[PDB]
């Protein structure tokens, strides 16, 4: 009875509402997941299209916020492409000040922390953009951070951000992401999306990949139209 | 009830209800049209009357040589938007010396209208716009909302009683790759009319429209201009 | 310099319970007198006076600043101000102007409120307090206030002596200046009572 | 109250401006009429009291020598509007050597229309709309233009238009007797024979005032004595 | 009144009938919403930290997640709390650490770290525009006059160094076994300490921890430098619980 | 700074504040006024005196310039402030214009300042009803009225504050064009204006008066006693 | 800014009276009872002390009674913590006006100077008002010796005799009564000013600690500003006690 | 930005609600003694933990502001730091002006000032902390009291904290003139033996006194010296 009204106040348990009221406006997002392999980091995105009017690539969730740095979104995509242009211009004060690529560690803090202020105070909202940030360097490798909306930061071998979480973290863990090449995680990713993917409420969607690590020489890339529909008919001959 | 008259309080749902209420401020307002072929960008808007004996609101406006909007919400609001894009295009020519990309454009309407739905004490913009415009990539055609959203889409219809234009888009899609100047505009005045009753007609004092293409600059149509486009399209 | 545009000349000297300051009466714009009647010695109330020389504009603007800030302190405070506390205030309302300096040199004397403590300093444009256990002079004229104050100042002295003594050292320290005389005003400060005498000076 | 100036209602109105335009209904009536050889413009005094002196209500204000003006509602809020508006147009004279046209003085002022906010503003920021509307009469090299303004900022260009008090009894009765080319002295009768039945105290000299502007000869108010003649031929 | 609310009390931050801050009691509460508990145990020569560390799904990385930061490179640090809030004053924590050598020209020391970080969350409380952090510091280190150092910070602004500290879901329990080995005074080395400090958690929860279920940082007198126990290391010592 | 509304709409329409801000009025000192040919006459009701008081410090009718003087009925707080920018105004006039301030001129500056504080962020409406009076150059008299809401009239007679109701329905019926011919008249019809709000009293009334290019004079209470001694 | 969290002190009430500027007001009733008496020579001020115990130090000054000029010195009845802020301003502003004049501050000026701050206040801002209402004496080379009474609202005027406080109605009645125009001299006055209080007191035998008198009077062209000892006080009732029977 | 305004106002009684309750906040703090006698101004509160791991040297609740004058407080704890801090630039800020230590009466007089910005200026709590500053000065000491509403006494000798009504009516009955600041010391412990309950070792009470030496914080060898109940 009005601890829920800001983000300023605790309520009598100790949780801050607004702050879990931002969370579930990722729940109803749709599912995006992240992979790392031996040779580098691999994004899907489950892009919903809400009438064909739209053009095929519009709204789309994964954003490039360094040469080196993908970029994946769950959440209010309004709020997203303000994080994504705010991501670059730490990447960019980052090229600026220190003249060299961002470490991915590094930049999911700034990132992360900036996600955080505006849970402190009453005069601003809490984003409701959940998102992960993979990268790929020769003297790092595979590295795949996530960010919530209350700043929380965490490394993954695989993880799934919005609606479907449990049901996709359950089908990560079955196969075995460490000695695998890229090129064999890519024909995986888009096996366990479309496993994931259930349609009841929603229609239809577009699938993204992206390509981090050894195969691109460390710049990130979306899956090139062969690879990408050399994997996208191998998910679906394995569909059944 | 608690929820409803701040901004940035959230709700047990996830759902900003004053963001929500901005969409209704575009749904109160007339509708319009576009839609892009592989050359022109042609923006169709219906202008409302007051009365018969006022005239009527301009729904179009010029923004730069090759951009040009059609406006869908509060009047006097979407004039704070054009002329913040008006500047955007003048400093693009200005600092550049080329047009500027309408990619880029929506993207700054992005950030403009994202900063009013994130701090308190202020609104989001309650205009939605069709941003038609022409560069080296193509035509385009691009939504925004209050919500600060924006999309990229072959043709839309914001305003009240749009869906039923949009599901007249869905059926033709496939044709309007290969229209000429003449008939890709039929195909948005075909629109207009479904969503008005059928006790009204579509008129030359009341229908405005603007094009944009290859080899020609964006241009508003304004009353006997439009004539000639509206004769030939039986209702 | 600047300082010389209006001359003028400010003297104290500290006796053994008293103290004596004293400054001469002219005003004028370089080589032209004005009017005899300027003052350039203020009461900070009973038994503190203070001196200001250089810049006539100064004097007068520095001036009205203590007299807000002393009234300020004093009825804040509820106790009449230290001679020593007055010192440091000057220094800092000089200090604060360091990038664009008032042009004078105040000259403080008078006596500890607690019993008999005579008290002098000299401060800069700047504002440096400089306590002295002898005399402090400023103004144009310094040099010639220097070898005056030097002979005939001695370490203990009654009111009657400390008179006799500022008198001769203004008026012959003033005579070989040109832009400073036009009579000479002298006070004295005792535990007892003040005594205020204007002297007869050359008019030139 | 619970509301902030900017909140929407869930109708997807602002509350603020949802309420300025209630505020119109209690004006006096002003009647303005357009037509190819001027403009004409008709506002009741409202005179509250034997003792009060009609000579000192002018309610018909001369933006420019080309433009005329009226006003209903808040008349204190109106001052505000027409200090600005005068500065416009002189600064358009000013700098470009040419009288402002009566569109681009609505534009001026309906910008300020929507300034109305409380957080991220300055000190010259207003906490609530204004109260007042606006009919811009006047003369360009488009011909005699009439405009209307309502709190919400949006300018609407008009043959004619009827504000205050009852807009409704006027609109109804105005639509009708206004037809194409009819000229301004036909114009004026019109006017006065819709406004003297939509007020309350009866017609006079004193009692109203009127209006006119021309393309050749600039904005002129019609004194008593001839007023006088005016409401003989009523 | 105990207990009783006058107005928006319970909202913002400001005083009550009975003189109480409810935001901040609240505050307290958001420490054991962290579902952990941490111990710092600080002996002779050494201050020992022992994180509880759940990694309950495999696909998280162990690597990134810690407890255990490093402020500066003679000072730990363990943040027991809001997770989205230990980040908070970690990355201010730092700037406050690297702000004082930019001005005093020397490593901060650990009492007076506490005491910069106390005071900002003194702002919280008084302005009633935000709320309070919701994480509960706890640092060790080793300044060169006073030796080893624990300290702890509440969301209040209250900061008491202890000899042996607790945080998260089990505290009063954990302190109570804290209260039986402390008032014994046993001689307390590097082996002794952590051998004591894990106990101190088994007691507890009855586990007995495996190796990856816990993480250790370690400061010492010859070990200035704050260090994290390896799993390989961390098992040497878990061996000696079979024993005594 | 504090920035927030204060003054906004309602349902109907009316701005609660700025009626609120009328209210005050609606209880003040009973402040009147009535122009003559070369003269004009204010005056005002002080039920307040319990001759403990000075007279002269609580004075409501005052001078805005050598032309131009005024009164006010309401919240005395509030008086001295847009009495102090309005004699800032007159002689910032001067500056700028090497005439004399024009009657209306003033009265203007004072609706401006009763329009800036209604629309402000933060900000409350002024509780005084102004009376303003002065000769224009050529010496016409003018008397004028101010409002909360920062609505000025013009008036040849008017009453403020609390009973002015009362007082108009006698000024009304007894101002014509066969009266106001004398001074004396001008302020015998004053005198028997305020006759409605006397409370069996009118020892207390305060008048003044203006007269060509003469500053503003005020009676004694010997010499209004001498106009008060012819009624029957 | 969370509006629901502002209480609006500036706004009218449906009558058109400020609260904040009566609950001031009701504030300042319970308050120590403060009077003035302008006679022929002088002007007093005689302040009921509330605040009275056997640990109390009595350090500084008459507790209650200030100096705001060399020239002119005021009481305070209201909360005690704001009356040092506007003793602070009162201060500031007339030694602004004795920088640019050089001259002392005429009574009128400086009280329509302290009640522009109190309107800013009550005005705008959003800032509570000041519950301290000020009584003012002095003398000015104009109007001579001057008594004016302020209050939270900023309404000031001149009087012969006044009072603020506690039991200020029931003074006042008092007063016009037994005062004369033009007939008070201070010695008629303080045994005046006596007669009051102890009717008003709530605590009987008048106690020279509990009420404190201070008298304004010039001489050799000087404001001389005594606060009466306790010794004299006594002495005054003493003699008032006296003519109550013989 | 914040909120810019106030939080406190004053109730339809004619009393300010806000500082009302943070004066029952200082009744239910650490109890505090003080006593100006003689030459020195003694200042005891009650240090009363939770459990043996608490170390005392790390935490002090006396407090110097200046070498002239000391500092303790009964009510909420961190809030006592916040004036600390402004308290010890008041006197730093008055010391370069001057050029000489501030005197108590100024102090108190600048920070219950500060107290006082706060029962104005928006968007802020006043204090929880009702202070006792102790100082020396022309040879005359100072003990005042100032409480959150910003309104300052002097006191010869006060109680706060818990049964501070019992407290005071130990005082007058104890305290008179001519008692010597060791008296005072005794005279202030035993006040707290009838507050605090159980055993007052060196850990459970800390004194300062504040004298001609200057102001200075005893340790507990020393307090225990004074818990012989001799001096």
């Amino acid at each position: 009875t009005g601890y829920d009204l800001s983000a300023s106040t605790f309520s009598p348990d100790g949780r801050v509402f607004q702050v879990e009221y931002a969370m579930k406006a990722v729940e109803n997002s749709s599912t995006a997941i992240g992979i790392r392999c031996k040779d580098g980091v691999v994004f899907g995105v489950e892009k919903l299209v809400l009438s064909k009017l739209y053009e095929e690539g519009s709204n789309k969730r994964l954003f490039n916020v360094d040469r080196h740095v993908g970029m994946a979104v769950a959440g209010l995509l309004a709020d997203a492409r303000s994080l994504a242009d705010i991501a670059r211009e730490e990447a960019s004060n980052f090229r600026s000040n220190f003249g060299y690529n961002i470490p991915l560690k590094h930049l999911a803090d700034r990132v992360a922390m900036y996600v955080h202020a505006y849970t402190l105070y009453s005069a601003v909202r809490p984003f409701g953009c959940s998102f992960m940030l993979g990268s790929y360097s020769v003297n790092d490798g595979a590295q795949l951070y996530m960010i919530d909306p209350s700043g929380v930061s965490y490394g993954y071998w695989g993880c799934a951000i919005g609606k479907a979480r449990q049901a996709a973290k359950t089908e990560i863990e079955k196969l075995q992401m460490k000695e695998m090449t890229c090129r064999d995680v890519v024909k995986e990713v888009a096996k366990i999306i479309y496993i994931v993917h259930d349609e009841v409420k929603d229609k239809a969607f577009e699938l993204e990949l992206s390509w981090v690590g050894e195969i691109t020489n460390g710049r990130h890339e979306i899956v090139p139209k062969d690879v990408r529909e050399e994997a996208e008919k191998y998910a679906k001959e394995s569909l059944k | 009830n608690q929820y409803d008259n701040d901004v940035t309080v959230w709700s047990p749902q996830g759902r900003i209800h004053q963001i929500e209420y901005a969409m209704e401020a575009v749904k109160q307002g007339s509708a319009t049209v576009g839609l892009k072929s592989k050359t022109h960008a042609v923006l169709v808007a219906l202008k409302r009357a007051q009365s018969e004996l006022a005239a009527h609101q301009k729904k179009i406006l010029h923004v730069d040589n090759h951009i040009g909007i059609s406006i869908a919400g509060l009047t006097a609001d979407a004039r704070l938007l054009c002329n913040f894009m008006r500047q955007e295009c003048l400093d693009s020519r200005f600092v550049f010396d080329r047009p500027l990309p309408v990619s880029r454009l929506v993207s700054l309407i992005g950030s403009k209208t994202q900063i009013p739905t994130q701090r308190y004490g202020r609104r989001p913009y309650g205009v939605g716009l069709l941003i038609a415009g022409y560069d080296d990539m193509g035509p385009h055609i691009f939504q925004t909302c209050p919500s600060a959203n924006y999309f990229d889409c072959r043709a839309m219809s914001i305003g009240a009683r749009s869906q039923s234009a949009r599901t007249y888009l869905e059926r033709h899609m496939s044709e309007f790759m290969e229209c000429n100047l003449n008939e890709l505009v039929k195909h948005g005045l075909r629109a207009l009319r479904e969503t008005l009753p059928a006790e009204q007609d579509l008129t030359t004092k009341n229908v405005s429209i603007g094009i944009v293409g290859k080899d020609l600059e964006f241009t508003i149509y304004d009353d006997d201009d439009v004539s000639p486009f509206l004769e030939g399209l039986e209702e | 310099s600047i300082m010389s545009y209006n001359g003028g000349a400010v003297m104290a000297m500290k006796g053994k319970n008293c103290v004596a300051i004293a400054a001469d009466r002219r005003f004028g714009i370089q080589a032209q007198m004005v009017t005899t009647d300027f003052q350039k010695i203020f009461p900070m109330g009973d038994r503190l006076y203070i001196g200001l020389a250089g810049l006539a504009t100064d004097v007068q603007t520095v001036a009205q600043r203590l007299k807000f800030r002393l009234n300020l302190y004093e009825l804040k405070e509820g106790r009449q101000i230290k001679p020593y506390t007055l010192m440091s205030m000057v220094a800092n309302l000089l200090y604060e102007k360091r990038f664009g300096p008032y042009y004078t040199e105040p000259v403080i004397a008078g006596l500890d409120p607690k019993t008999f403590k005579p008290f002098i300093c000299s401060l800069d444009l700047i504002g440096c307090p400089m306590v002295t256990d002898d005399f402090v002079v400023s103004g144009t004229c310094t040099e010639q206030m220097y070898g005056m104050c030097e002979s005939l100042w001695e370490p203990n002295m009654d009111p009657e002596h400390l008179f006799e003594t500022i008198s001769q050292a203004m008026l012959n320290a003033v005579d070989r200046d040109a832009v400073s005389g036009m009579g000479v005003i002298v006070h004295i400060i005792e535990k007892d009572k003040i005594t205020t005498r204007t002297l007869k000076a050359r008019m030139d | 109250y619970d509301r902030g100036v900017n909140t929407f209602s869930p109708e997807g109105r602002l509350f603020q401006v949802e309420y300025a335009i209630e505020a119109i209904k209690l004006g006096s009536t002003a009647i303005g009429i357009q037509t190819s050889e001027g403009v004409c413009l008709a506002v009741e005094k409202r005179i509250t009291s034997p003792l009060m002196e009609p000579s000192s209500i002018e309610k018909i204000v001369e933006i420019d020598a080309h433009i005329g003006c009226a006003m209903s509602g808040l008349i204190a809020d109106a001052k505000t509007l027409i200090d600005k508006a005068r500065v416009e147009t002189q600064n358009h004279w000013f700098t470009y050597n040419e009288t402002m046209t009566v569109e681009s003085v609505t534009q001026a002022v309906s910008n300020l229309a929507l300034q109305f906010g409380e957080e991220d503003a300055d000190p010259g920021a207003m906490s609530r709309p204004f109260g007042v509307a606006l009919l811009f009469g006047g003369v360009d090299e488009k011909g005699p233009q009439l405009f209307h303004m309502d709190p919400s900022g949006t300018f609407v260009q008009c043959d004619a238009r009827a504000i205050g008090s009852a807009s409704e009894g006027a609109q109804s009765s105005l639509q009708e007797v206004y037809h194409k080319s009819m000229t301004l002295k036909e114009a004026i009768k019109s006017s006065l024979i819709i406004l003297k039945q939509v007020m309350e105290e009866k017609l006079n000299a004193t009692n109203i005032e009127l209006a006119t502007v021309q393309p050749g000869q600039n904005f002129h108010m019609f004194t008593k004595e001839e007023l006088e003649e005016v409401i003989k031929d009523i | 009144s105990r207990g009783s609310s006058a107005g928006f009390d319970r909202h913002i931050t400001i005083f009550s009938p009975e003189g109480r801050l409810y935001q901040v009691e609240y505050a307290f509460k958001a420490i054991n919403q962290g579902g952990l508990t941490s111990v710092a145990v600080r002996g002779k020569d050494c201050a020992v930290i022992v994180t509880q560390k759940k990694v309950p799904d495999k696909l998280l990385d162990s690597s990134t997640v810690t407890h255990l930061f490093k402020i500066t490179e003679n000072i730990g640090c363990v943040m027991t709390g809001m997770t989205a809030d230990s980040r908070s004053q970690v990355q201010r924590a730092r700037y406050e650490a690297a702000n004082w050598k930019y001005k005093y020209g020397y490593e901060i020391p650990v009492d007076m770290l506490c005491k910069r970080i106390a005071d900002i969350s003194q702002v919280y409380t008084q302005n009633a525009e935000m709320r309070p952090l919701g994480c509960c510091m706890i640092l060790i280190g080793i300044d060169e006059e006073q030796g080893p150092q624990v300290y702890k910070c509440d969301p209040a602004g209250y900061y008491c160094g202890f000899k042996a500290t607790a945080a998260g879901v089990k505290q009063t329990e954990s302190t109570s076994f804290l209260e039986k080995k402390v008032k014994k005074k046993f001689d307390w080395t590097f082996e002794q300490t952590v051998e004591t400090a894990i106990t101190c958690l088994s007691t507890v929860l009855s586990i007995d921890f495996k190796p990856s279920e816990i993480e250790v940082g370690v400061v010492t007198v010859e070990n200035p430098k704050f260090r994290i126990l390896t799993e390989a290391e961390i098992d040497a010592h878990l061996v000696a619980l079979a024993e005594r | 700074s504090y920035d927030r509304a204060i003054t906004v709409f309602s349902p109907d329409g009316h701005l609660f504040q700025v009626e609120y801000a009328q209210e005050a009025v609606k209880k003040g000192s009973t402040a009147v006024g009535v122009r003559g040919k070369d003269i004009v006459v204010l005056g005002v009701e002080k039920k307040s005196v319990a001759k403990l008081q000075d007279e002269r410090t609580v004075r409501k009718i005052c001078a805005l310039d050598d032309n131009v003087c005024m009164a006010f009925a309401g919240l005395t707080a509030d008086a001295r402030i847009v009495i102090n920018r309005a004699r800032v105004e007159c002689q910032s006039h001067r500056l700028t214009v090497e005439d004399p301030v024009t009657v209306e001129y003033i009265t203007r500056y004072i609706a401006s300042l009763k329009q800036r504080y209604t629309q402000s962020n933060g900000r409350r409406p002024f509780g005084i009803s102004a009376l303003i009076v002065g000769f224009d150059f050529d010496g016409t008299p003018r008397l004028y009225q101010t409002d909360p809401s920062g609505t000025y009239h013009a008036w040849k007679a008017n009453a403020i504050g609390r009973g002015a109701k009362s007082v108009r329905e006698f000024l009304e019926k007894n101002y014509t064009d066969e009266a106001i011919e004398t001074d004396d008249l001008t302020i015998k019809l004053v005198i028997k204006a305020l006759l409605e709000v006397v409370q069996s009293g009118g020892k207390n009334i305060e008048l003044a008066v203006m007269r060509r290019d003469q500053p503003l004079k005020i009676l004694n209470p010997e010499e209004i006693e001498k106009y008060v001694a012819e009624i029957e | 800014m969370s509006r629901r969290y502002d209480s609006r002190t500036t706004i009218f009430s449906p009558e058109g009276r400020l609260y904040q500027v009566e609950y001031a007001m009701e504030a300042i009733g319970h308050a120590g009872t403060c009077l003035g008496i302008l006679a022929n020579d002088g002007v007093l001020l005689a302040a009921e002390r509330r605040n009275i115990h056997k640990l109390l130090d009595e350090v500084f000054f008459s507790e209650k009674i200030y100096k705001l000029n060399e020239d002119m010195a005021c009481s305070v009845a209201g909360i005690t913590s704001d009356a040092n802020v506007l003793t602070n301003e009162l201060r500031l502003i007339a030694q602004r006006y004795l920088l640019q004049y050089q001259e002392p501050i005429p009574c009128e000026q400086l009280v329509t100077a302290l009640c522009d701050i109190k309107q800013a206040y009550t005005q705008f801002g959003g800032k509570r008002p000041f519950g301290v209402s000020l009584l003012y004496i002095g003398w000015d080379k104009h109007y001579g010796f001057q008594l004016y009474q302020s209050d939270p609202s900023g309404n000031y005027g001149g009087w012969k005799a006044t009072c603020i406080g506690n039991n200020s109605a029931a003074a006042v009645s008092m007063l016009k009564q037994d005062y004369k125009e033009g007939e008070m001299t201070l010695k008629s006055a303080l045994a005046l000013a006596i007669k009051v209080l102890n009717k008003t007191m709530d605590v009987s035998k008048l106690s020279a600690e509990k009420v404190e008198i201070a008298t304004l009077t010039r001489e050799n062209g000087k404001t001389v500003i005594r606060v009466l000892k306790q010794k004299e006080v006594e002495q005054l009732i003493k003699k008032h006690e006296e003519e109550e029977a013989k | 930005r914040g909120y810019s305004f106030s939080l406190t106002t004053f109730s339809p009684s004619g009393k300010l609600v806000q500082i009302e309750y943070a004066l029952a906040a200082v009744a239910g703090g650490a109890p505090s003694v003080g006593i100006k006698a003689a030459n020195g101004v003694v200042l005891a509160t009650e240090k009363k933990q939770k459990s043996i791991l608490y170390d005392e040297r790390s935490v002090h609740k006396v407090e110097p502001i200046t070498k002239h004058i000391g500092l303790v407080y009964s009510g909420m704890g961190p809030d006592y730091r916040v004036l600390v801090h402004r308290a010890r630039k008041l006197a730093q800020q008055y010391y370069l002006v001057y050029q000489e230590p501030i005197p108590t009466a100024q102090l108190v007089q600048r920070v219950a000032s500060v107290m006082q910005e706060y029962t104005q200026s928006g968007g802020v709590r006043p204090f929880g902390v009702s202070l006792l500053i102790c100082g020396w000065n022309e040879g005359r000491p100072y003990l005042f009291q100032s409480d959150p509403s910003g309104a300052y006494f002097a006191w010869k000798a006060t109680a706060m904290g818990k049964n501070y009504v019992n407290g005071k009516t130990f005082l007058e009955k104890r305290y008179n003139e001519d008692l010597e600041l060791e008296d005072a010391i005794h005279t202030a412990i035993l006040t707290l033996k009838e507050s605090f309950e159980g055993q007052m070792t060196e850990d459970n009470i800390e004194v300062g006194i504040c004298n001609e030496a200057g102001f200075r914080r005893l340790t507990p060898t020393e307090v225990k010296d004074y818990l012989a109940a001799i001096a």
